[PDB]
């Protein structure tokens, strides 16, 4: 559910200090979430209420879904990659998160 | 390069109550600190266990090493006067570790090493 | 060693830093005292019983970080033990140095009659 | 049958703390189940009564099966992979779970 | 004969605890047995009585056999592989169990 | 948001000395921001009010966006690369920052 | 990664009867525990055997190491006060091992190491 | 800004001695600056006043710019390479400084 | 081959005031020298910490090594009678290093090694 | 994996006659056992020979190791109280080995190691 | 400017003995200067007055330049190479000095 | 050891190079002196108090680099301590050599009555 | 295979004046021999410096090794009773080496090794 | 695999005259045996030379190793009571080696190792 407890258990880290907890939960998690959102070619919402609210205001695009567990763990994997290494070493384009994220992709083609 | 997920063991750090008893010996009661996670590295190989200790008194002591994240060393202050409890899976007998000092690295500020004794239980 | 009648006597100067036979794991930079029993004179009646008081020769060591601090600690110990109900200091202090920790030591014997029970 | 006893025995790690157990049994096992159920191109139900209920409600698609032991083993393998490593690396597609799951795939085509 | 003694001697393990004995004999053995059954393209039965009973009720397909020793040891090899490694590292498609299982395969072709 | 707290937490190095802080926050972070802003082929502004001011002054070009979290993460990765190694070596183009920055590129063409 | 099938030796663990004799020395009778399997690792190389022991009394002691599955350490509680008997194939002379302690690893909970002595038979 | 403080912090060196400070700031820095200037196919000036003065006297060529931060850090990287190794070992033609310097290049072609 | 940028730690070298007190012992006041940069190399591995020191007095000492540029050894004259202070990131407890000597290399004149003690704080 | 044909040396094992002489010292007469084959492994490298032994009495002792097939350890019972004679090719001076113990391996039951002394001849 | 101070600082070796200084500054530096001046296909003079004198005497050829800092750095690199190793080995042509010297080449052709 | 009344007495020759129980980290090539208390005679009154003066037997060591320098240092120490208000030298010096540092040593005992407070 | 050009350091060998002073101690005056070139090899790694020396007297000694051409050992006769002076670049403090012996190799007659001490200056 | 042509040094083995002088000490006159060829292996690395020997008496001893063909060990009988003289090329100072024992290998009967001392000349 991408709460604080799940992130704490994934990273095996206690985020006691306000500064690093703020860093991890406000600059490192939204980055992964919106990266997966950009890759999927669709908008993802946490609960049904948020999806309905976004559709009502018209800001939600076509083909929206509420996040399954596979997409949430792909986001967790991206976050775990972000936490570990903090440089620009150069990596393969298709990692192990894309294998989980791919079946939910939409608008593929040429 | 800390590689979380290798920190698969849940330990239990705890320190001793302050003060002294009537004679001045350390109080044999133990308080609590909390739980952390670490990677335990054994001493494989022959002759890795020490038998005699002092005036011909038998013993069996084998030192280990716990690699922990840098946060557990800043939240508390682990030093030589603490003990660490860890439980083997599906077992009721729990190892008692005796901290002999903490080695901190400056090459990267995301690791620390706690060297324990694990041989004879502490009180 | 009879712990309590030595600890209560030497607590006020050292703030309770008196330990039997071993310093604790982290003793700090402040002076502290270690006592240990190293013999005595028998007090055993031939009829088949021993008295309710027994002699015991204890040893003392003060371990400060500065020379002046250990000198003052030793002189205070000697005064307080020579002005005591049943103790008496015999001999003179002997100095010692520990290069690894950079601490200065001292050592003196005490003869004392304590209550067995 | 994806019970707590089976998961504890497979991972070789007792889960006594409530937060760790919640993480493993509510974010990590369902992710593996979703991934396998999406790779098989069919719906999988643990027990026959649940399959009948899903058929009655109409949400069951074509070719639904009650989970055999091979699919359970493959789901356990994926769960163990998720539990071991927690960063996105360049791991290859068609791992050792897809060898076991493959005979149960239904709509293979081109 | 795939009894408890044979499994104990194969794995070199004493299954004293009820939990792990249940795990090994009720989730790890049927998985291997049905995986070999799916690969062979036929149903395999332990004794002649079970084969006759299944044929009587009509649930047994064409080309059934009662298990020889080679198929039983292939199942044992699959189980030994399952016990040792518990992840999804990625392995060759044709292992050493298929070399034993192959001469009993049926309905091969294009 | 490229604040001193976020930079300190990312680099894992407190910057107490005035000269070191001046170097990092006035020669090193702006270089990464310029490099990313030049690779994206568009202008990036931290906040909406600054974007409106730039549009009013006319200096904003086509397709300006307020910086999302993914661009912040990529800028942080480039900054960490600059901080780690300080010599010109034969490193390859298309590092791991360009994987995150790429969906925000605008005028890709040939 | 335990790799069964390398556990090709059948040992025999057994502990000592409790209590003391008239003098207080340990009772020289031995009970039984059961049989397990393990992988024995020798000490190859020169100077791997110890000749003198104490007051110039001759001896010949060469320490080994047995790698066992994690179940035999939870079923019983093997410690320094046990002995292990193993028989060489097609031979009537049986080695007597003296357990000097058990090293357990937390990197994976499927192995344990029992370090033995094998030099002088125990009673 | 390529002052003395920035160079001191980049090289992690205190240039107390007059001789080596003179060496680094008068033979090793101008070399890197003019090498980047030759690669860019244009003249680079530190401030707007110098650019205006050079244009007034006519000595400034076409397409001049005042240095951004990316070009300054490319110069710093070249200087750091010069300080480290002092021989002619033989290196690839395109280093990591050219990746930063390239988007400012002008008059490319055949 | 010094590879700047691996010198990611900012230390603080400082020496002792000259003269002696009434008894002749070294003065326990400390002057200042300045700040430099270096690469700290730990002692990883078991048994890298020393517990006892002398007359059975407990301790915990683990020696390190700082690699510094050749300029800080010519600007000042670091020898066995100095101490070095370094602070761990985001922490208020600062390590106190005790210089035990400087090793200089002639293979290339751009490095020097300062071997420290880091175990017990100096005064 | 024993790789016969590397067993290119023909040794000669022999044990001592039982009983004691008038004083109780071991009898200095030697019986015979038979011949076997083995692979001798030296101690190459400096400082592989021991000069002094005890009360400043000169000596020159260099320990070897013989790898033998598992049959010669079951046919006889070689232990610390035997000696082994081997002759160098085309030579009349024969080395006298002193068995200091036998190491047997359980990884494969087709090898055994006999560690000898070869320094001072035995009687 | 190829002064004794610059050479001493570059080579990291003080030259107090008269013979060593004579060798380095009268057999080794001029060799590097000759080699660079021959690779550039043009005459190089340290100062403008010497260039004017050479033009007056007529010995200056086509395209003579006063030495910039890049040519000084390349000459220093060649000098350091000469000072380090003193045997003829199979080193490759087009070392790291020719990368710096190359934009100053004049009569490149075929 | 009573520091001040020994340091002020031995400073002029050694220029303040007198240290208690340990030489400093970098002591130099010049001669220096190290003193240490190794016992004494008790001065404890039986009534339950100890006097304001106390005996103490100190040890002395001079560590120069040349033999002549340490010989002169020892003879000067002996003269200055034998011509002193309350000290008296007992015994004769004993030599010693340290091959690692190539320094020559000396050693002599002193009996002294100092002021406890 | 001597690979000239790695001999980048200019040392200064010098021996002691003969005779003895009044007491018989070695004369603390030093003559001169000449200059040669060599390659200095340090002792990198922790615990490469020795602190105590004898009766608890502090020190800091770190041994080096100089590789020289075979000519400087035949022109003079360097032995344990000499000292070598080398100066670090751009520095006024000069190291004083104490020769502890010369190792000569017969594998090729173009190298020699001079092992020095470099810890405490000699007189 | 002896690889002749690496035996580039011509040594000179010689033994001592038999008998004793008036006091019984070994006679300090030396006979001759002949010349052979061998490959000398040094002890490279720091701390390869021994300084003190006994009652604080200075020395400088560095042990070597000579690899010789198997014929020189059968023609004569080299043991601990011999000495070997070898001369460095183009030099007048000759090393004096002291044999401390001979190690013979049975893996192939074409090599032998003579371990020498080379530190202090023998008489």
């Amino acid at each position: 559910a991408l709460t604080l407890a799940m992130v704490q258990r994934h990273l095996q880290a206690d985020l006691i200090e306000d500064d690093e907890r703020s860093y991890v939960m406000e600059q490192l998690l939204p980055a992964a979430r919106e990266s997966a959102e950009m890759f999927l070619n669709r908008n993802i919402y946490s609960t049904s209420e948020e999806l309905a609210a976004a559709v009502a205001a018209g800001t939600a695009g076509q083909y929206p879904l509420v996040t399954p567990r596979a997409v949430e763990q792909a986001i967790l994997l991206m976050l775990g990659d972000f936490y570990r290494d903090r440089e620009a070493t150069g990596k393969p384009v298709s990692t192990s998160a894309h294998n989980l994220l791919y079946p939910y992709r939409v608008k593929v083609g040429v | 390069p800390i590689s979380a997920g290798s920190l698969k063991t849940r330990l239990l750090a705890q320190r001793r109550t302050s003060g002294t008893d009537d004679w001045g010996a350390p109080v044999q009661g133990w308080s609590d600190l909390g739980l952390f996670s670490g990677d335990v590295k054994n001493d494989t190989g022959l002759g890795a266990i020490r038998t005699a200790a002092g005036s011909g008194l038998p013993a069996s002591i084998a030192k280990y090493s716990i690699k922990v994240r840098s946060e557990v060393i800043r939240r508390w202050s682990i030093n030589s006067a603490d003990r660490i409890i860890g439980r083997l899976p599906f077992s009721t007998q729990e190892m008692v570790f005796s901290v002999t000092g903490v080695i901190s690295d400056f090459a990267d500020p995301s690791m620390a090493y706690i060297l324990v004794e694990a041989g004879a239980d502490e009180q | 060693t009879y712990g309590p009648i030595l600890k209560q006597l030497l607590s006020p100067y050292f703030s309770g830093r008196v330990f039997p036979d071993a310093a604790p794991d982290v003793p700090g930079q402040d002076p502290y005292v270690i006592y240990q029993r190293v013999g005595g004179i028998p007090t055993y009646f031939t009829e088949g019983a021993l008295a309710d008081k027994a002699n015991a020769r204890v040893q003392l060591e003060v371990w400060s970080t500065s020379k002046q601090a250990t000198y003052e600690a030793m002189v205070h110990i000697m005064r307080s033990v020579a002005a005591a109900p049943a103790m008496e200091p015999l001999g003179q202090p002997i100095d010692d140095y520990e290069p690894a920790l950079r601490i200065y030591g001292s050592r003196v014997d005490i003869s004392m009659y304590y209550n067995l029970t």
